[PDB]
């Protein structure tokens, strides 16, 4: 990786959902559900057998 | 900036100029510049192979 | 949660009840679960092996 960068939310200044989003944010990431998913929606194909 | 939205999700950079005018959250994923190629065939010049 | 200070610049992982009861900065160094193991056992020499 040769850089860093994260996708975020957007949102105006004073919003009260940037921290309720956050929470939901931490707890899905620690359901793993956003892993899975992503998978899913980044699965494609697969490989196929090529030896 | 206006409020013509609400929450955004989207692909959107986490960038300082951005979040100077605009609010964000903590990020759900993160990105990264990496390199794209196709893999070998695996053939090579008839010099170096022997 | 007392005020003691605002500040704990340490490596502080972000979970979701630290959330809940600290208010965090945005991440600066993303961590993971990643495995250590050894390389080759690799114990062969160039003397005799011949
Ligand atoms: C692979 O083969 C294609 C033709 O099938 C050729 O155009 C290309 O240069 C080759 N690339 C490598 C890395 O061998």
């Amino acid at each position: 990786l040769i850089d860093s960068k994260g996708y975020g939310v957007g949102t105006p200044m004073g919003s009260p959902y940037r921290d309720k989003i956050t929470i939901a944010i931490l707890q899905l990431q620690e359901e793993g559900k956003l892993h899975m998913m992503k998978e899913k929606w980044w699965r494609g194909n697969g490989c196929p057998e090529e030896e | 900036i206006d409020h013509k939205a609400d929450l955004a999700v989207a692909p959107l950079a986490i960038t300082y100029v951005r979040e100077k005018v605009i609010d964000f959250s903590k990020p759900f994923m993160t990105l990264g510049i990496s390199i794209l190629y196709r893999k070998p065939n695996g053939t090579n010049p008839g010099v170096f192979s022997f």
